[PDB]
């Protein structure tokens, strides 16, 4: 099948697990704790 | 006999109950209120800030978007297609 054996197995297996630590990092330091704000500025709401 | 002092003498009924700590929290809190939060997202502009308005705004989630997000990615693969063909 050509869309399983190019010339190009490492090219693009490269550019693919650049994106994997690309997202992994973007999550981590991103874009979780801005729904973890929702979770605390609920429980500052639930004190007040 | 004479009275005793303590009924002249208040100095920890503000520590004494709980809304104490309400109340040092909501002088804070509402003093400095706005009366209106700031926003509801707004960026996105070039004639888009215009396409986050109409779609991906709260004031509606529908398959408008959706529907104009497929079509871009369609739109390059089916000319493409005649790239490769």
């Amino acid at each position: 099948m050509p869309q399983l054996v190019p010339f190009y197995f490492m090219n693009q297996l490269t550019y693919g697990f650049l994106l994997m630590i690309t997202l992994l990092i973007l999550f981590s330091q991103f874009f979780l704790p801005m729904i973890l704000r929702l979770y605390v500025s609920r429980l500052f709401i639930s004190k007040l | 006999v004479s009275t005793l002092i303590p009924p002249k003498v208040v100095s920890s009924k503000n520590i004494g109950s709980a809304p104490n700590a309400k109340r040092i929290a909501n002088v804070v809190h509402f003093y400095k209120s706005l009366p209106q939060g700031p926003a509801p997202a707004i960026k996105a502009n070039t004639r888009l800030a215009r396409y986050k308005a109409k779609y991906f705004d709260g004031d509606n989630a529908s398959g408008k978007p959706l529907w104009h997000f497929a079509l871009g990615i369609i739109a390059f693969g089916y000319s493409m297609e005649y790239y490769f063909h």
